[PDB]
């Protein structure tokens, strides 16, 4: 068809052909190179911290409310809430197709809103424009030279090294982790303040406004301006030792040192950050923003760090906690690798059946150009991709010999019908240009179209949603590159290249073997449904899994303990595990950061945290340690009682804990309208959640666990001493709490300036009882006088899903199938916990994710067929052969499953696309049958034939459909097998779901061609006997 | 069984100190503001016992300190004239004995000093030249008569106060009064000099609950026989106070959740079990309970917060309450 | 089943400052807050010696500045009309040596200053004009009386204190008491004269410490000729000395909640170690220490290892140890 002018123009497509040999060697020069397919859905985030007073109240006005002014304005998935004593964290969750920018802007209206009603000195700020996955690059300061310390490295690093990074593109912020914050701390002493009869409130308005400076207008002098300023800003300790309380007329003053005393200590800590189970740190963290390149970034950090590396004070030392450059290249140097042993796998194919050196030159020439018409259109690409661009072309490259093969197979035979009859004397070139023209011009229509075909019936796999779809579609893209291109190149290459320039006991067995399967055909027909019921078993018990669990150069660790734990203890249980982590002689670092980061991004509770663990080189482990292996001398080893354990791979964690929560394989959900029916209903989930082998830990947060010391405030009591609530929380807040009053602005940076008592009168509850208090009347009682105070419990971290209650349960379990663990928890969950009036069950998490992929398989199966089913009414025209070919499918798929129960393999979405893709090649393979059979009868022998019915010139055009299969399907079923067996192992960085999809196809695309060697051809004749 | 127990090697690792129980007393431990008062068992006001005027106004004033018999005023009282006149008129002219201490005691009760009448005995003249010693020793106030005036009978010359076993009264908040028992016992400190370790000779509780500042009065007498302690001067006052005998473990070991307070029993073996306890009360830094547990029982203090997540956990913490 | 152990005790091995003890002085600087007033021992009150009534007031006021034997006021003292009558006749019609020197004397004793008595015996004239001299230089603070008006013994004709020698009263504040007992040398300054500024090497701690301000005072006898430094102006006293050579650290090395205060050390090697200890007086950013250390250990230089938000002091340090 469209191939007769292909050949005519030359000149052009050899032009062409170097025009794109420049452009894709530098176009494999041109492109970003990304890790993993970033599942970051378009998240909005809004940190607000309501002064430090109590959850409830948090969730009740500065959160509900704004959790639903959100709703409304669409595209949202859902809508988080983080009520945490203190900070509140409220989300809305974009997903699929959304702009992630018009998302923040359409946002931006509610906020200046929410500004105005907040207390003073405190905002919403702006999320981070990225996400969790931004987690690129962490590092530790230390200085085991005792020249500086936590506070000085602290300082160091806000107001240094978080600016030094800030600058560079595409970084969006860099957090600090882990320090002390220089906090100018007063001490009161409450005897003085009844001693020199001053009100505590008196000290606080004196303070408040002993700090500030103070600008005049330009005076003119000499003809010229004179700027006026005025000391004010608090700078030596004496200006703080010198805030004025009162004075007489005496001149006498009464300062502040005489009242307390000021001494520069520890800000409250958000989190906790350590390092190498001995010591804690300083810690910053870069986050690149959005879907940037993560490599870029982090490069571009390195040096100027060695920028830095000589303008950092002595003692001082940068030690890297966690680069994914460790990663991401070596996810690359893989694939890279693959990629090659398949070139010359596929070159040692074609040298085995094909002959010539020249000849075996076009399958090679097919796939560099190949690479270059691929690279070509994904720079163009909108939406980026990643890493699976890569494996993608490692399974496009395979399709490209199919394509390259079958049509330079078809160019050895027609030239030699041309010489059986031609002397070989002369090779004129009138001679040597119509045999090689003409086998283009056959397999052309033949096979393009075919290619239309086999892309087509992939096609649906990019309607995929979120995750998983800019995920696969990735490798789905890259396919119809080469393979697609190749429809157009290879097509035009073979001919050009052959125009330019064991073998006998191969043929042997397979020829007797179609004795008998023509003979008696139906019955060889009905054998093939006889594979079905034995592929039916092999699938049971093998469970499945959303995606293969990609093991990286390291892995986070998560322990979940019960509700309020003290910060102190949170911090000692942390810097003990990670003495434990260093036991294990295969781990490299461990940075240890309990509770949130300064991030808007970080927000987890002291209860648990969230440590990163190096492990040395693989070139480095136990002789007999693998990673399943070694965490299991780890989740073994690291054992503290009332803490559940729980391990994970860094980057697979974050993902899941932005977009769904949870983050623990596992997770079940509850939705709850009572505090105390929610946790309660879900507490025992956690009881029969360990009762299965197949799990390995587990733990259930509770809801209310929080410890309260309630101050009951009493307005009778009060104005017997002439007090107003107001006047006495006073007392609460900064007497035995101690929040800020004002912050010393440093020049380039600003630090806290807290006011309370010294810790004694706040030991324990008998403390605030006798806690000492200045009435207004300078009157001395006590606490207790103008109220009571209870301890109860409560209320720890309020969450809200959808405005509504609704808790998560962690559980982990990587010693079993995520299939057969999610199962019989569902199955338990609802034999012994009867269900209260208010909740909703929902598994969560990494489950969640599976429902919505194979509902999408599920829908993508039928109208595979539409595609494949009106496709055959086009090229085949025959209305019986397409019902041959749709009902030779399933075989294919027959086979692909008994090569991943060998091997040993899950039932994975990687994989369902590689089942999608052995029916695409069957099914052209199939093709390339049909097409045989519709040719050599058509071509001389059987005409005479068909008037009536025999069956000797039927048993000689299946003879010779069989001969030319053997070399085109040889070929085919060669360097496709000889190149998914690299992959098929298992082993390398990444590879674990790389060859998750492949193995699948292997299988399937060996019982396929048998099955298309015998069946499909043996099959036509009984609709042939229909059309008389 | 009751109780819940742990892998060693985990508790191990953990760190788990174990304290063990005890009955006893609990020491209360408060603090408490003064200040050093003049001791106002050493009140004296010079007042002349006669009437006249000043002569000489020796260098002193108020806020300035006077030993004992120091030079005052010196006034001349005219009163005691003719008292004088007419006793030297019969002691000249041999005079009744028994006359003589008539119109001798005539003076005393007129207000003369008896020392300034012993100068009369001494020597046969008239007296009109009177100094006014200081009455003891101590600092001076109010000094409120100076040279060219006349004094009068309330006229006060000095009014001179001690600052020897110095006072320093100490307040107590009303709501707290029980926290001083007989059987207690006090040491102050003094920020104007923390290089002296005072001495307490004797406190008393004052009955007069002050009205202006609703505060219990606590007087102390201290030596101060260097002058040392201001009068005026801040003063730190820390009492500890016995309690009638309770059972003791350390506050760092009971947890409360409002609801119910709780410890964590170890056993023999070391099967680390709940046990349902009843405070009474704490301070200093451990904590008494009214019952609960057997003294002698082993009490955990360390780390126990994760010991107890995993006994709730363990359900341990649920069969106890049955 | 795991026997792999790890120690519970937190380290710290990237981020420490170790401070060494030393046995140094304290180095204070502090300039007070002081001002002047009239030297108090030049203070004089003249009154009437007697009842009376006023004929004409000199020129003066309060405010005004006399010298000595000024002319204050003329007044009429009918009071010792017959008293001096007596004497007169006595004169005129013999009268004994004895007999006079009575009359007379009894007139001394009825009020009337010798020096009245003198221009009586010259002129013979009885004395009912009498005048008021001031008896020191100084300024007069006060004047009850005015012309056209009655005079009593109680009425304060004028107060008038010198300032010859000016006085000058510092506030230092309680708490350095211990240093300032033995002083050096104070480095006066007043602002309204900047010329003057006198080294000042003796003075005298007055005994009582203002309680509204809670601070010693003392006064400095200093010479005032020009009369150019006036009662009434701020000024200052500097100071600046040494004081005993006491064992001392960074007071940031000192972990002070209320009550017991601690420091942590570092070993022989590098294991921290907590130490009760009890703390002197700070000054300068620097802390001296009463026991509890042997000069030449080495404490921990940073109580920035204690979380904040009510970490347990008390807790956390049990933590660096057994
Ligand atoms: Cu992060
Ligand atoms: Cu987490």
């Amino acid at each position: 068809w469209i191939i007769r002018r292909s050949v005519a123009n030359r000149f052009l497509v050899l032009m062409g052909a170097l025009f794109l040999s420049i452009w894709g060697t530098w176009t494999i020069i041109n492109t970003p190179v990304d890790a993993l397919p970033d599942l970051s859905d378009v998240q909005v985030i809004i940190k607000t911290s309501y002064p430090g007073q109590a959850p409830q109240i948090v969730e009740n006005q500065v959160t509900y409310p704004l959790t639903t002014t959100m709703l409304s304005v669409p595209g949202a998935k859902t809508v988080r809430g983080f009520s945490q004593f203190g900070d509140s964290y409220v989300y809305v969750i974009f997903e699929d197709g959304t702009d992630p920018y018009w998302a923040r802007s359409r946002v931006l209206e509610y906020l200046n809103q929410v500004q105005g009603k907040l207390p003073a000195g405190v905002s919403a700020e702006l999320g981070p424009d990225a996400t969790g996955v931004g987690w690129i690059y962490e590092y530790a300061l230390v200085d085991r030279s005792g020249k500086h310390d936590l506070a000085d490295l602290r300082s160091l690093q806000d107001w240094f090294l978080k600016y030094e990074l800030k600058t560079i593109p595409d970084v969006a912020e860099v957090a600090s982790v882990g320090g002390v914050v220089k906090e100018y701390q007063v001490v009161i002493d409450p005897q003085r303040l009844a001693q020199y009869g001053i009100s505590l409130a008196e000290v606080k308005s004196a303070l408040d406004a002993s700090n500030q400076e103070a600008g005049g207008s330009s005076i003119e002098l000499a003809e010229a301006e004179y700027m006026v300023r005025a000391s004010g800003y608090l700078q030596t300790l004496d200006d703080f030792n010198h805030i004025v309380l009162k004075a007489s007329e005496n001149g006498v003053p009464v300062y502040l040192r005489d009242v307390a005393k000021v001494q520069i200590g520890p800000e409250m800590r958000r989190g906790i950050a350590e390092l190498n189970g001995e010591g804690e740190v300083a810690g910053g963290v870069v986050i690149l923003r959005s879907g940037k390149n993560a490599r870029e970034v982090i490069a571009a950090v390195k040096d100027k760090l060695e920028t830095l590396k000589s303008s950092l004070p002595e003692g001082v030392e940068i030690v890297t906690t966690y680069d994914r450059s460790q990663l991401i290249d070596r996810a690359i140097d893989n694939l890279s690798g693959k990629l090659l042993e398949e070139f010359i796998v596929v070159a040692v194919v074609c040298a085995l059946f094909l002959w010539h050196v020249r000849s075996a030159l076009v399958a090679i020439i097919s796939l560099p150009l190949g690479l270059c018409i691929a690279f070509i259109v994904m720079h163009f690409q909108g939406l980026n991709a990643n890493i699976m661009s890569l494996g993608g072309i490692a399974i496009a490259v395979g399709a490209m010999v199919d394509a390259a093969i079958v049509m330079i197979e078809n160019a050895h035979k027609r030239l030699e019908e041309w010489q059986h009859q031609h002397p070989d004397a002369t090779l004129d070139n009138k001679t040597r240009w119509q045999v090689i023209t003409d086998a283009s011009v056959e397999v052309g229509p033949a096979l393009f179209i075919s290619l239309l075909i086999i892309t087509l019936s992939f096609i649906p796999i990019f309607t995929l949603e979120g995750q998983e779809g800019r995920l696969f579609g990735p490798l789905a893209f890259t396919k119809t590159y080469a393979m697609a291109g190749a429809a157009l190149l290879a097509i035009v290459v073979i001919p050009i290249l052959m125009g330019y320039w064991l073998n006998r006991f191969l043929i042997r067995v397979y020829h007797p073997l179609l004795l008998k399967v023509l003979h008696w055909p139906k019955t060889t027909l009905l054998v093939a449904a006889l594979s079905v019921l034995t592929v039916l078993w092999p699938l049971n018990k093998v469970g499945g899994e959303f995606l293969p669990q990609i093991n990286e150069g390291d892995l986070l660790y998560m322990p979940s303990t019960l509700p309020g734990i003290s910060a102190a203890e949170a911090a000692s249980m942390l810097q003990k595990t990670d003495k434990l982590i260093m036991s294990v002689p295969e781990v490299a670092r461990v940075f240890g950061k309990t509770g949130k980061a300064e991030t808007a991004t970080d927000s987890a509770p002291l209860e648990m945290v969230e440590t990163t663990i190096q492990l040395k080189p693989q070139e480095q482990w136990r002789p007999g340690m693998t990673m399943d292996k070694i965490i299991e001398e780890l989740d073994n080893t690291v054992r503290l009682p009332g803490l559940a354990n729980l391990w994970v791979p860094p980057i697979r964690n974050r993902i899941d804990m932005l977009s769904t929560g949870i983050k623990s394989p596992i997770g079940i959900k509850v939705s709850g309208t009572v505090l105390a029916d929610i946790d309660a209903m879900a507490e025992q989930i956690e009881e029969v959640a360990r009762t299965v082998p197949g799990v390995a830990s587990a733990l259930a947060e509770r809801l209310e666990g929080g410890r309260y010391i309630n101050v009951e405030i009493n307005r009778e009591k009060a104005a017997r001493y002439g007090m107003t609530v107001a006047d006495v929380q006073l007392f609460v807040t900064s007497a035995v709490g101690g929040a800020m009053v004002g912050e010393t602005v440093e020049g380039i940076a600003r630090y806290p300036i807290n006011l309370r008592y010294p810790q004694s009168w706040r030991d324990s509850p008998q403390a605030l009882r006798q806690l000492p208090i200045l009435t207004p009347m300078k009157q001395q009682i006590t606490l207790a006088d103008v109220a009571d105070i209870k301890v109860s419990t409560g209320p720890s971290m309020l969450k809200t899903e959808n405005a509504r209650p609704t808790s998560w349960i962690y559980i982990d379990a990587r010693d079993r199938d995520m299939v057969s663990v999610v199962h019989d928890l569902q199955k338990a969950i609802a034999e012994k916990v009867q269900l209260k009036p208010g909740t909703s069950v929902a598994f969560s998490g990494q489950f969640e994710l599976l429902e919505r992929a194979n509902h999408k398989l599920k829908l993508m199966v039928p109208m595979t067929l539409m595609i494949i089913f009106v496709l055959l009414y086009l090229a085949f025209r025959r209305v019986g052969e397409a019902l041959l070919i749709i009902s030779s499918v399933p075989f294919a798929l027959v086979g692909g499953i008994w090569l991943l129960w060998w091997m040993g393999f899950h039932l994975s979405v990687a994989t369902g696309t590689g089942f999608i893709a052995l029916a695409g090649v069957a099914a052209e393979f199939g093709v390339v049958m049909l097409m045989y059979l519709r040719h050599a009868i058509e071509a001389v022998p059987s005409l005479n034939n068909p008037q009536t019915f025999s069956e000797q010139k039927l048993d000689e055009a299946l003879y010779h459909g069989a001969v030319l299969r053997v070399r085109p399907k040889a070929m085919t079923v060669a360097v496709i097998i000889a190149g998914l067996l690299p992959i098929l192992w298992g082993t390398g960085a990444g590879s674990e779901v790389m060859s998750r999809i492949a193995a699948p196809m292997i299988g399937g695309m060996i019982t396929a061609p048998l099955l298309s060697l015998f069946i499909i051809p043996a099959a036509y004749k009984l609709m042939w006997l229909h059309r008389h | 069984a009751s109780g819940v127990r742990i892998d060693p090697t985990q508790t191990q690792n953990l760190g788990v100190k174990t304290a063990t129980v005890t009955r006893g007393p609990l020491t209360f431990a408060q603090s408490f503001p003064a200040n050093v008062s003049y001791n106002e068992y050493q009140y004296a006001i010079v007042q002349a016992r006669a009437a006249g005027f000043i002569d000489k106004v020796y260098p002193l004033t108020v806020g300035d300190k006077v030993q004992k018999g120091t030079p005052l005023l010196d006034l001349t009282i005219p009163d005691w004239v003719e008292a004088q006149s007419e006793y030297l008129l019969l002691r000249e002219t041999g005079g009744t004995a028994t006359q003589t201490e008539g119109i001798l005691e005539r003076l005393r009760l007129a207000g003369m000093p008896e020392a300034d009448i012993r100068r009369l005995i001494a020597t046969q003249k008239i007296q009109t030249r009177f100094t006014l010693k200081a009455p003891i020793d101590g600092v001076i106030t109010a000094f409120d008569l100076r040279a060219g005036m006349n004094i009068a009978k309330d006229n006060v010359v000095a009014k001179i106060q001690g600052m020897d076993p110095v006072w320093v009264t100490a307040a107590i908040p009303e709501s707290i009064a029980w926290l001083v028992k007989d059987a207690s016992q006090f040491t102050l400190t003094v920020p104007a000099r923390p290089d002296k370790t005072l001495t307490i000779r004797k406190w008393t509780l004052l009955p007069g609950v002050d009205a202006a500042t609703r505060t219990l009065q606590l007087r102390l007498e201290v030596d101060n026989a260097d002058e040392a302690l201001k009068p005026g001067m801040n003063a730190w006052l820390q009492l500890n106070t016995a309690s009638e005998p309770m059972l003791l473990i350390p506050s760092q070991a009971l947890i409360d959740t409002g609801s119910e307070q709780r410890v964590i029993t170890v056993d023999a073996d070391g099967r680390f079990v709940p046990k349902r306890v009843a405070v009474f009360q704490a301070s200093q830094g451990v904590t008494a309970l009214r019952s609960g547990l057997a003294e002698g029982e082993k009490v955990v203090s360390s780390g126990l917060f994760l010991i107890d997540s995993e006994a709730n956990i363990s359900g341990a913490l649920e069969r106890m309450r049955s």
